[PDB]
RNA sequence: GUCAAGCGUUCAUAGCGACAUUGCUUUUUGAUUCUUCGAUGUCGGCUCUUCCUAUCAUACCGAAGCAGAAUUCGGUAAGCG
RNA sequence: UUGCUCCACACAAUAUAGAUGGAUACGAAUAAGGCGUCCUUGUGGCGUCGCUGAACCAUAGCAGGCUAGCAACGGUGCACUUGGCGGAAAGGCCUUGGGUGCUUGCUGGCGAAUUGCAAUGUCAUUUUGCGUGGGGAUAAAUCAUUUGUAUACGACUUAGA
């Protein structure tokens, strides 16, 4: 159809920097700060009072007009992040073999390792991408939480660790056995 | 046809010994010519009335301009087409500023949306929507907004040279 | 001056062909700042020489000219067709041609 | 603390928007957008030019940095008066842009003599401007 | 209508360059086009990865050594593209393709020479946005082509000598402009400007 | 391949699948007689190479009337046997 | 039987995929940039530009002669030279100074004719040769003989004043 103007709101909060050049957002808010290269979409940002930043596309079809609202979703993560964070927290879901898992160091890399998963001799890493945290919960059994500025990283490294512990050549209507998000929230929310 | 005409046509359905002065009937045609134009008019009276052009006259043919030619205007359309595999009746809005721009509009369309071609289409009825919010479709209910603007990004500028110096840009 | 032209350049393109059968009587000649049949129009009866060089002098020159003429315009850019007194060798296919500015009109 | 976030300002297809015509028979003059028919299509009108009231493909059209209020679907009468009052001829000779079609019509329009001319006087002005490049 | 043209391939798709090349070389042109690396190809890179795979699929059955030769660097992807858009088997196409050289980056000479664009073969001016497209050093590195790596750094280097050119550059046309206006509004200039000039 | 009466302890479609119907292939056999009757050496095996994929095995997977084991259906895949 | 190479200039012969004012150097983006200016030095503010190289530089003088001044101390050609940068094929780019002319920046004086009304009207750059005068260096390979790490024959690998 070609709509001629689609149209998005960004809400900022008062402790919240947003600097786009081109298509290029930094976002800095009282966590830290974060980058997203946005040049393969062929939006507008406009800056209204200072709290609100409209995105627009023009002369737009369907599809085009489906990303506007994914790159509103973009910013509003990053703006989200860099206030609240984002807490994702897996737990261990075992029937026999508990399954153990350590954060170790090799290298200087971060790794989580996992062993025992299944009664594997294999020990399986992850590694844990720059910006997540990783800790252990205390007077709550088998978790494990994850959290961090970026959604994007947060929520990879949780599905890392999630598809590292899948069950091979068992019914796994059975062998539920793996780690899995049960969480998603944020760092500091009530 | 990148310049349709409208004419009235009417044909008369020639006097025999029962039936001196017949009915005169009448009608609008799209055409690019007046041989055009008297052609379709014995393609459609052939299919409404028990007559054909052996047996009958044209009495008057007349090229009909737009009353208001710089008057942006809504139209509908309705358009009775042949598809592969049936026949349709089709409603569509079209904006110009002439009836036959819209008709030139609704062929392109028709072509391009439905592989349409002249012989399959009759144009049932042109009539200007008189009123805003008649306008049934949101493809032309989007140019009726108030204090409408929109720009033109990534101007693409035609060269008339093979080689350029500059890198050139698309602002507008 | 630096400069003692009074000629256009050009370039012998090709010969008047079809798909697969070519005309040597014919050349097509490209004009430098020519790209439209009209602003071509200009340079019709215009006096061609091809002017090449050969190894043995023949009347105290080392300089061969061939001398032609453009006869009318060729397509929508500015190309021309041109006849010359023997036609041209084609091995001159993109070889330099001038276009002098006589027989003058304006 | 500021959110900073580029203008990336472009000429709005919107009534009262003046156009210069590319190609065709206006070819240079200038129209303002009455009317938007579509996307792709607006009604223009250059009454002062010459331009007559009529529907135009936006290709055949270049946007200018110049609007003036014009009502939506003002007719040419309407046009004419309020183009006079925001003096709109007088806003573009006076663009960089009008400067240079004028620059390219005068050097095209030139003589012999005038090139001549134009060669004297370049030499004469080069000649001070190096004296003043090789003191500054 | 310069003796050799300079085309930085930047940004240019690949089929429009080379038939607007193709045409140039046999109308008499030297072209030399640099930043071979640099080319675009309209489709996305799986797309134009299939494509080349599909190319280098074929060989002559009994000796391979005759076949189509499947050459992987940019510059030779765009001769590849070049030929094929010239009878390169008559003595008039082998000599249109001698007036021809690509490179990959900006080698010497030409890398202080001006260099073009053909605007209707560049990308941005031909593609509709949103369209996607390939670059030519990627998937040239992905079959099989070994100097990526080599190139960017040169480039790399290139550019900053590029750079410090032309801070001097601007340095210069500052002071050229600045005494051009000095000349302003004299009796010569007024002179000039009565003539557009 | 589609459709799904029905089978599958209930349950159309895990696996099947009647009555119908749409195709593909040219490794079967017919049909034809266009080429060869101033001759294109006629079966099979041995040897040796390559190619196809409609995949038997091996690699990684999805589904099950997949608890394990062993199977069955299907995907990418002809790299290698 | 004064051979070879380099440099320079005298004349010849071969030619030429095609000289005729100049290939005139950012990089990146293109839903963005360039330039100028200012500060807090940023993904900053302000101003300006594009809408093509239709530009810019260059361009007057017997294919450009001879000569006289004025103004300026600029521009430019050629060699000599100082210093530096350049390895992607650098083989170029930027310099320092002295000569050496020219200058149309301005104003003068003389000459051009008959190439007879056009006839590229010859002004470019590779190969070479040969002539002259100014430097420079003073070998190998192959056959034959020999080896067997090699080998149908060639080839290969070894040896020999
Ligand atoms: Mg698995
Ligand atoms: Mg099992
Ligand atoms: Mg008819
Ligand atoms: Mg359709
Ligand atoms: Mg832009
Ligand atoms: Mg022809
Ligand atoms: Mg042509
Ligand atoms: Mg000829
Ligand atoms: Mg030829
Ligand atoms: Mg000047
Ligand atoms: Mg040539
Ligand atoms: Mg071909
Ligand atoms: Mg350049
Ligand atoms: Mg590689
Ligand atoms: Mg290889
Ligand atoms: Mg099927
Ligand atoms: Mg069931
Ligand atoms: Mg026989
Ligand atoms: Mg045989
Ligand atoms: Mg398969
Ligand atoms: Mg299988
Ligand atoms: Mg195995
Ligand atoms: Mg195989
Ligand atoms: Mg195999
Ligand atoms: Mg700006
Ligand atoms: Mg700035
Ligand atoms: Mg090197
Ligand atoms: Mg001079
Ligand atoms: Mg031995
Ligand atoms: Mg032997």
């Amino acid at each position: 159809m070609k709509y001629i103007q689609t149209e998005q709101q960004i809400e900022v909060p008062e402790g919240v920097t947003v600097s786009i050049k081109s298509r290029i957002v930094k976002v800095v808010g009282p966590r830290g700060t974060l980058t997203k290269n946005l040049k393969h979409i062929d939006v507008t940002f406009t800056k209204v009072n200072n709290q609100l930043i409209k995105v627009a596309v023009h002369n737009g079809g369907r599809k085009h007009v489906a990303a506007l609202r994914t790159v509103k979703s973009l910013v509003d993560n990053m703006i989200t992040g860099v206030t609240k964070g984002y807490k994702y927290k897996m737990r261990y879901v075992y029937a026999h073999f508990p399954i153990n898992v350590n954060i170790v160091e090799k290298d200087g890399a971060k790794f989580i390792e996992v062993r025992n998963f299944l009664g594997d001799k294999k020990i399986r890493n992850v590694p844990v991408r720059d910006g997540v945290t990783i800790e252990f919960s205390t007077n709550v059994k088998d978790e494990i939480v994850l959290s961090g500025n970026s959604v994007e990283d947060v929520s990879q490294n949780a599905a890392d660790l999630q598809q590292i512990c899948r069950v091979r050549n068992k019914d796994i209507r059975k062998f539920l056995d793996g780690i899995y998000v049960s969480h998603k929230g944020f760092i500091t929310e009530d | 046809m990148a310049h349709f005409k409208e004419y009235q046509v009417i044909g008369r359905r020639l006097p025999t010994e029962s039936v001196p002065e017949p009915k005169l009937f009448r009608m609008r045609i799209f055409a690019s010519n007046e041989v055009i134009a008297k052609s379709r008019y014995w393609y459609f009276l052939q299919k409404l009335h028990k007559v054909k052009k052996a047996s009958g006259e044209i009495v008057s043919i007349n090229q009909i301009n737009e009353a208001h030619p710089t008057k942006v205007k809504n139209f509908g359309v309705w358009v009775r087409y042949d598809s592969r595999s049936g026949t349709h009746n089709m409603y569509k809005e079209i904006r110009d500023v002439s009836r036959v721009a819209a008709v030139e509009t609704l062929y392109q369309d028709m072509a391009a949306r439905h592989r349409a071609r002249f012989r399959s289409i009759h144009i049932l009825k042109v009539a200007e929507i008189e009123k805003t919010a008649d306008v049934k479709r949101q493809y032309v209910k989007q140019f009726l907004t108030k204090d409408l603007k929109f720009p033109l990004p990534h101007r693409v500028q035609k060269s008339t040279k093979t080689f350029s110096y500059k890198r050139p840009s698309t602002f507008y | 001056a630096e400069s003692h032209r009074l000629y256009v350049k050009g370039k012998h393109l090709s010969y008047q062909r079809s798909k697969r059968v070519n005309n040597p009587n014919v050349s097509l000649i490209k004009i430098e700042g020519v790209a439209t049949p009209q602003d071509a129009q200009f340079y019709l009866g215009k006096r061609i020489a091809y002017v090449y060089r050969a190894s043995k002098e023949v009347r105290g020159s080392k300089i061969r000219v061939m001398w032609g003429k453009v006869t009318r315009t060729h397509g929508n850019s500015g190309v021309v067709r041109a006849t010359f007194r023997n036609n041209l060798p084609a091995k001159t296919f993109g070889a330099s041609v001038r276009i002098f500015l006589y027989p003058s009109n304006i | 603390t500021d959110s900073i976030v580029k203008a990336s300002n472009w000429r709005l297809v919107e009534v009262g928007r003046v156009v210069l015509i590319k190609k065709g028979q206006s070819a240079g003059k200038l129209a303002a957008i009455v009317e938007i028919i579509d996307q792709k299509k607006v009604l223009i009108d250059g009454p002062k030019a010459g331009v007559p009231r009529q529907a135009i493909n936006l290709g055949q059209v270049v946007l200018t940095p110049l609007t003036f209020a014009l009502p939506r679907g003002a007719r040419t009468a309407t046009v004419s008066k309020k183009w006079a009052a925001a003096a709109v001829c007088e806003k573009w000779a006076a663009s960089s842009w009008a400067k240079k079609i004028a620059q390219r019509e005068r050097r095209a329009a030139l003589t012999d003599f005038e090139r001549f001319q134009v060669m004297v006087l370049r030499k004469q002005k080069r000649y001070t401007v190096k004296k003043a490049l090789a003191k500054a | 209508v310069e003796p050799v043209v300079v085309i930085d391939g930047k940004g240019h798709l690949v089929g429009r360059l080379a038939s607007v090349v193709a045409k140039q070389l046999l109308n008499g042109q030297k072209i030399v086009v640099v930043r071979a690396e640099e080319l675009n190809i309209s489709g996305e890179f799986f797309r134009n990865k299939l494509k080349y795979h599909d190319f280098l699929r074929k060989a002559t059955a009994f000796n391979k050594t005759r076949g189509p030769f499947h050459f992987r660097a940019p510059s030779r992807i765009f001769y590849k593209a070049l030929r094929g858009m010239v009878s390169h088997k008559t003595a008039r196409g082998k000599a249109a393709l001698e007036r021809l050289k690509v490179f990959e980056g900006i080698p010497p000479p030409y890398d202080k020479k001006k260099r073009v664009v053909v605007p209707q073969a560049l990308r941005v001016l031909r593609l509709k946005p949103g369209r996607k497209y390939t670059t030519l050093g990627k998937l040239s590195t992905s079959v099989g082509w070994k100097y990526e790596d080599v190139v960017a750094k040169l480039e790399a280097k290139r550019k900053v000598s590029s750079a410090e050119y032309y801070a001097k550059k601007r340095a210069f046309t500052k002071k050229v402009a600045s005494a051009n206006a000095t000349a302003a509004e004299s009796d010569v200039a007024k002179q000039l400007a009565a003539l557009g000039y």
